[PDB]
RNA sequence: CGUGGAGGUCAGUGACGAAGCCUAGACCGUAAGGUCGGGUCGAACGGCCUCUAGUGCAGAUCUUGGUGGUAGUAGCAAAUAUUCAAAUGAGAACUUUGAAGACUGAAGUGGGGAAAGGUUCCACGUCAACAGCAGUUGGACGUGGGUUAGUCGAUCCUAAGA
């Protein structure tokens, strides 16, 4: 499980694209084996940010979704712009 | 022919013998029948304030006489009634007893 | 194509058909045999009068234990009814046939229904 | 149109049951577009939706 | 469209790994791109490239 | 007398139409059966000497499939009950809004859960079938969205028991 297996995709539904705007929260899809330590680590190392907390949930389709909140010194809009999707 | 008259419908004798559950749902049809006989039309619409005065006292509490006011009018586009209809409305009176039938001026 | 037995001239004619309809076979056979042989405008007037209970349809073969009426005298029966669904289907197919005849360029004032037939779907 | 959803959300925002909300009948095509609690909070604010006061149960006879 | 085995059969034991991480980064960004693009044929090439490298590494 | 297959012959019939099927049209035989004509149809099939057998049906409250009369017949009668106008729509007794009339009556036709179910939750569109009349409605049909815990549960402990 490298940090390229851990973080699988970003989630781009227009309900999720509002948390990045108001709540300052990046929504990700991670692997069914990662935990709230590895998710924090992988995000921090890939985008050089300050993670405040991570919440997770195993969806009915089968995969696992992460809610990663950032600190008041960063901007999820700009980080998602760098990743490309907005 | 546009025209407007006032009427007193004796509603006691048209409901005599009807089941209690169906007295107020039947004064409705009796009034439509009345208006069709008099104004000779086929489309009859009742103002929703005549519904209130028919149902004022429940299903089995219709009045004995009703003072009405009927108007024959011209119908609008997408009509199949060639081209008239009646609009029935209630009038306000102390009693509904002792009144003949008159013609309203406009 | 391949209609039932129709002895007539196929140049002065028009056709119309409908298959797999959710109607009653027994009721539709009577409202077909009722207008079988009439003129077009007369038949359409008749079917318009039936929908207002001004005239009836003589039930002549599928008629067990239905009730008698006074509108069966015009035809010579006592049993008669008013199948609305069947009358509507038949008076749609009739309008289709009339439009087809107009397309072929036939004279609408001379049109009589010369063949009409119903049978059972699966 | 179909204002079932708007009735439900309006009743949930005001704080009453579905039997105590009044959706104006002349402005149907404005409520047809209100599909968020924010839009409904605007409509209740201006007046297109009202609260329909409570039926009395007096105790004078008691 | 991809790597060649007789090419890879001489490269050093470190350029191989750096190639692996480059191809995996490429796939990672390609998933985010395909999150909007209709259909992309570079995926079937990059997967088989990763695999053709890992084979020689194992050998 | 007729049926499926096998050996021999008729240098047999055939896309210019083999077999099959329809035919109050015809000829032969006491009969079982055989041969012609016309319609449809589309690729194989007969006569004679012999060999062989899973070899011929009206019945078995026979087996499988299909179809009738009854018959538009019996029937669609529990839970007091609906009415007016507008809107949408091809189309409204049954959808949506407003107005009136009633009901459950806090041991509720209200607000939550355990087990069980498994997407039935929500939005958009839509009516071939289904919801025992209807339907523009729907837990139906098609396409997407949705479940966030140091403090609530499991996880830990032991009971009858294994």
């Amino acid at each position: 499980l490298d940090s390229y297996k851990v973080i699988e995709q970003p989630i781009t539904s227009e309900t999720a694209m509002k948390k990045v705007e108001d709540g300052n929260i990046l929504v990700f899809q991670v692997s069914m084996k990662a935990n709230k330590y590895q998710i924090k680590k992988a995000v921090k190392e890939l985008y050089e940010v300050d993670v405040l907390k991570v919440n997770t949930l195993v969806r009915p389709n089968g995969t696992k979704k992460a809610y990663v909140r950032l600190t008041a010194d960063y901007d999820a809009l700009d980080i998602a712009n760098r990743i490309g999707y907005i | 022919d546009v025209v407007t008259r006032e009427y007193t419908i004796n509603l006691h004798k048209r409901l005599h013998g009807v089941s209690f559950k169906k007295r107020a749902p039947r004064a409705v049809k009796e009034i439509k029948k009345f208006a069709k006989l008099h104004m000779g039309t086929d489309d009859v619409r009742l103002a929703p304030e005549l519904n209130q005065a028919i149902w004022k006292r429940g299903v089995k509490g219709v009045e004995y006489r009703l003072r009405l006011r009927i108007s024959r009018k011209r119908n609008e586009e997408e009509d199949a009634k060639n081209p008239l209809f009646s609009y029935v409305e209630p009038v306000l009176v102390a009693s509904a007893k002792g009144l003949q039938t008159v013609v309203v001026e406009e | 194509a391949r209609y039932g037995a129709t002895s007539t001239n196929p140049a002065k004619s028009a056709s119309a058909r409908g298959s797999y309809l959710r109607v009653s076979f027994k009721n539709t056979r009577e409202t077909a045999q009722a207008i079988n042989g009439w003129e077009l405008t007369k038949a359409q007037k008749y079917l318009e009068q039936v929908l207002d209970h001004q005239r009836a349809i003589p039930f002549r073969r599928f008629n067990s234990s239905i009730g008698r009426t006074a509108q069966g005298k015009e035809f010579g029966v006592t049993k008669a009814r008013w199948p609305a669904k069947s009358v509507k289907f038949v008076q749609g197919l009739l309008q289709n046939a009339a439009a087809n005849a107009e397309a072929k360029g036939l004279d609408a004032t001379k049109l009589y229904v010369s063949h009409i037939q119903v049978n059972q779907a699966p | 149109a179909n204002l079932r959803t708007q009735k439900r959300l309006a009743a949930s925002v005001v704080g009453v049951g579905k039997r105590k909300v009044w959706l104006d009948p002349n402005e149907t095509s404005e409520i047809a577009q209100a599909n968020s609690r924010n839009a409904i909070r605007k409509l209740v604010k201006n007046g297109t939706i009202v609260k329909k006061a409570v039926t009395v149960h007096s105790k004078s006879r008691t | 469209a991809g790597v060649k085995a007789y090419e890879l059969r001489t490269k050093s034991k470190e350029q191989l790994a750096s190639q692996l991480v480059d191809l995996k980064k490429e796939l990672a960004e390609l998933k985010v791109q395909k999150l909007s693009r209709p259909s992309l044929p570079k995926i079937k090439t990059v997967r088989k490239s990763i695999a053709c490298v890992l084979t020689v590494i194992n050998e």
